[PDB]
């Protein structure tokens, strides 16, 4: 058995959105399909399932009228329609096979991020963290290499090609305006940072964005 | 909708302590063929969710032994022997009994271990950013437990609250520690116009706030 | 090897759990057996676990 | 109560050249079916 979905999905809110479900190794219109909605803040919600022979399907109270499922026999595809998107939906969805009653849900899919937002594609904007001019010299200091203004996600911030990768803190995206605002840090000896070379570097394949910068002293 | 309650929300126990934990329904989910049908998810931090105890009387094939799960008609228990490096994640519910069906709210489950000393830092603006005219203070605070602590910004001894953003990510694997960075973005006009800013830190193992200040004209 | 695969008509009986009415589920179930061989020469082996439904309306 | 008889039995032949023995003295009872609303209080086989 194995399932497949469709890749990262980006639109302006208020438009639709089809995500696609394909299943191989196993008798595809034969039992139910379910899909679930995961908020990347927590929680875990359904949305519905659906069964590839049949017109049966089947919703939520809660999420009534914003999807609407399909399936195809000929080719082992499911799809569904999604009315009008707001802010409030971005999330994972995930698809797996349910047969009720009996044994069920023995595998799952990969993950499918759609990420609905009105901004536009950016590249990134790199800067460094440089300790105050007037500060006491202790035996470690802490690092920062800070990016702002750039969509959609992942982004990799990373220290020179994996040297410093010992006590590194990379933290989850949170947005302030529109875009995203991410800062990596790391604790290196004192007796080291005025002599060895250190440089933060950023890659971002969704722009092909390669940019190093150095942090130095004051 | 049979609505889950997972008790507690978050069980930190050390490893190789059993550890149980109650999911109960809000109805009856007992079917009249003579058998409960309810599921339990394991969600690890960036991956599909995992099967353990399927038709709790019974087991999953593949898990190992370590699981084990019980309970009367009404309310259920999910038990662990010995906590390994492997069970951290979330733990979900979900009955099979009526429809539509439903999960539940998700538990968190990590680890514990003594507690640790906060590491304290602030980084003023840089440079390159005092040039294209803004001005992002951050304060780092690594390595402290547990996540009961508080990030206060002081502007010339007036507390400020907006433009603060708060980031922390999970229990690390090789220290067992937490971090959490506060940013504060501002204009390079308001930089000039302001003294003192301070980013001060209230956390369980510290009678007095850790207090990190710094002034523009000094 | 031999596939084969002859249509046919079934009139099966299965009991009726009528407890809710009207709304409820009914709970059929259908033997297969061969009547002129037990497990002595044949031996019966099911190929997928679910009745396939590629052909339903 | 319901009391119903079925009679089997040799056509074409005398007691002379088929003579019939009934294996079980009671009508075996391991495949069946409960119908709901008919439940058999017993079956009992004569040999006349
Ligand atoms: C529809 O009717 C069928 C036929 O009676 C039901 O199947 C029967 O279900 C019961 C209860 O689950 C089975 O009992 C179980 O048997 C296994 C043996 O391995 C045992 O491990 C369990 O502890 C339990 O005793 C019974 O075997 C099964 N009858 C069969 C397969 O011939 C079915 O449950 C009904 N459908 C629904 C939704 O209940
Ligand atoms: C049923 O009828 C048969 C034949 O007349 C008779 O022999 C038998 O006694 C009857 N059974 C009962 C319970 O009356
Ligand atoms: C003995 N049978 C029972 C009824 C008819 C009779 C009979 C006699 C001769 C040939 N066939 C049948």
């Amino acid at each position: 058995v194995q399932l497949q979905q469709s890749g990262a999905e980006v639109m302006k809110p208020g438009a639709s959105v089809k995500i696609s479900c394909k299943g191989t190794g196993y008798t595809f219109s034969s039992y139910w399909i379910e899909w679930v909605k995961q908020r990347p803040g927590h929680g875990l919600e359904r949305i519905g399932e659906i069964l590839p022979g049949s017109g049966s399907t089947n919703y939520n109270e809660k999420f009534r009228g914003k999807a609407t499922f399909t399936a195809d026999k000929s080719s082992k595809t499911a799809y569904m329609q999604l009315s009008s998107l707001t802010s409030e939906d971005s999330a994972v969805y995930y698809c797996a096979r349910y047969l009720p009653y009996y044994y069920a849900m023995d595998y799952w899919g990969q993950g499918t991020s759609v990420t609905v937002s009105s901004a536009k594609t950016t590249p990134p904007s790199v800067y460094p963290l440089a300790p105050g001019s007037a500060a006491q010299t202790n035996s470690m200091v802490t690092l920062g290499c800070l990016v702002k203004g750039y969509f959609p996600e992942p982004v990799t911030v990373t220290w020179n090609s994996g040297s410093l990768s010992s006590g590194v803190h990379t933290f989850p995206a949170v947005l302030q305006s529109d875009l995203y605002t991410l800062s990596s840090s790391v604790t290196v000896p004192s007796s080291t940072w005025p002599s060895e070379t250190v440089t933060c570097n950023v890659a971002h394949p969704a722009s092909s964005t390669k940019v190093d910068k150095k942090i130095v002293p004051r | 909708d049979v609505l889950m309650t997972q008790t507690p929300l978050s069980l930190p126990v050390s490893l190789g302590d059993q550890a149980s934990i109650s999911c109960r329904s809000s109805q009856s989910i007992v079917h009249s063929n003579g058998n409960t049908y309810l599921e339990w998810y394991l969600q690890k931090p960036g991956q599909s969710p995992k099967l353990l105890i399927y038709k709790v009387s019974n087991r999953f094939s593949g898990v190992p032994d370590r699981f084990s799960g019980s309970g009367s008609g009404t309310d259920f228990t999910l038990k662990i022997s010995r906590v390994e490096a492997e069970d951290l994640g979330v733990y979900y519910c979900f009955q099979g009994s009526h429809v539509p069906w439903t999960f539940g709210g998700g538990t968190k489950l990590e680890i514990k271990r003594a507690d640790a000393a906060p590491t304290v830092s602030i980084f003023p603006p840089s440079s390159e950013q005092l040039t294209s005219g803004g001005a992002s203070v951050v304060c780092f605070l690594n390595n402290f437990y547990p996540k009961d602590i508080n990030v206060k910004w002081k502007i010339d001894g007036s507390e400020r609250q907006n433009g603060v953003l708060n980031s922390w990510t999970d229990q690390d694997s090789k220290d067992s520690t937490y971090s959490m960075s506060s940013t504060l973005t501002l204009t390079k006009d308001e930089y000039e116009r302001h003294n003192s800013y301070t980013c001060e830190a209230t956390h369980k193992t510290s009678t007095s706030p850790i207090v990190k200040s710094f002034n523009r004209n000094e | 090897s031999i596939f084969w695969l002859p249509p046919a008509i079934y009139k099966s009986a299965c009991k009726i759990e009528v407890k809710h009415f009207p709304f409820d589920q009914q709970n059929c179930t259908m033997k297969f057996r061969s009547w002129t061989y037990d497990r002595t020469e044949i031996d019966l082996v099911l190929k997928s676990e679910v009745a396939s439904l590629d052909d339903f309306t | 109560q319901q009391n119903c008889t079925m009679k089997f039995g040799s056509w074409t032949y005398d007691k002379a050249k088929i003579d019939l023995v009934n294996m079980h003295s009671r009508v075996d009872q391991l495949d069946f079916w409960e119908s709901g609303e008919w439940v058999i209080v017993d079956a009992v086989g004569t040999y006349n």
